[PDB]
């Protein structure tokens, strides 16, 4: 997150990051064992944690498990990075309390204009590397259509939107990839990509989970 | 691994991913933080691979 501040100890409860000997992903907890991130983010030897403020010290608030299952959507285009979600089920099931919680999904689409939440520990600066120990917030609106395809001609889909700023300094970047863009108490969006970080012109760029409820029902259930 | 000025580094990704990867540049790999599909997983695979 560049631009942002601190969250605060686990009060992005349903925060979680993707581990796999370092963390390079984040993601967002639905309920006790299913993790909704991006498909880009797939490799194979994923840890998730839980409960985490500081990824680099034992607070004690850290549930770690096991990605048992890492499904990719199966129309996920890694080129265009339509589709680009992932749902990961969790060996065993987290232990919900105030730390360590889910996060409702969308019964409808989010408008345009709303200021959401975005969070993660990647990258702080837009230019050079500097990554956190702590977690990081930001608060960012939702741009229209309009607006992203403005800035992002012939590579929007339906499936994504763009939040953030158009004059610079404030978004998500690399690091972040996979964690929760929440509105209004729903999980909105899902940390996607974007022209590098914080530029001009080019706000981030997030996968719309509205889209997805169906998919995601349909992959728990039968997963 | 020292990389001089004006070297083509590999190409950032869009994703906002934080893989850690391990490129040859020049004579000797260097590890990039970010979007990075290239490269090698493991600094002793990109080492026997460097130079190419
Ligand atoms: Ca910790
Ligand atoms: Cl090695």
């Amino acid at each position: 997150i560049v631009g942002g501040y601190t969250c605060g100890a686990n009060t992005v409860p349903y925060q979680v990051s993707l581990n796999s000997g370092y963390h390079f992903c984040g993601g967002s907890l639905i309920n006790s064992q299913w993790v909704v991130s991006a498909a880009h983010c797939y490799k194979s030897g994923i840890q998730v944690r839980l409960g985490e403020d500081n990824i680099n010290v034992v607070e004690g608030n850290e549930q770690f498990i096991s990605a048992s299952k890492s499904i990719v959507h199966p129309s996920y285009n890694s080129n265009t990075l339509n589709n680009d979600i992932m749902l990961i089920k969790l060996k065993s099931a987290a232990s919900l309390n105030s730390r360590v919680a889910s996060i409702s999904l969308p019964t409808s689409c989010a408008s345009a204009g709303t200021q959401c939440l975005i969070s993660g520990w990647g990258n702080t600066k837009s230019s050079g590397t500097s990554y956190p120990d702590v977690l990081k917030c930001l608060k960012a609106p939702i741009l229209s259509d309009s607006s992203c395809k403005s800035a992002y001609p012939g590579q929007i889909t339906s499936n994504m939107f763009c939040a953030g700023y158009l004059e610079g300094g404030k978004d998500s970047c690399q690091g972040d990839s996979g964690g929760p863009v929440v509105c209004s108490g729903k999980l909105q969006g899902i940390v996607s990509w974007g022209s590098g970080c914080a530029q001009k012109n080019k706000p981030g760029v997030y996968t719309k989970v509205c889209n997805y409820v169906s998919w995601i029902k349909q992959t728990i259930a039968s997963n | 691994c020292t990389v001089p000025i004006g070297w083509s580094e590999p190409v950032k990704g869009l994703c906002k991913a934080r893989f850690t990867r391990y490129y040859c540049m020049g004579n000797c790999c260097k590890v990039y933080e970010g979007c990075y599909t290239g490269g090698y997983s493991r600094m002793g695979e990109c080492a026997r691979n460097c130079p190419a």
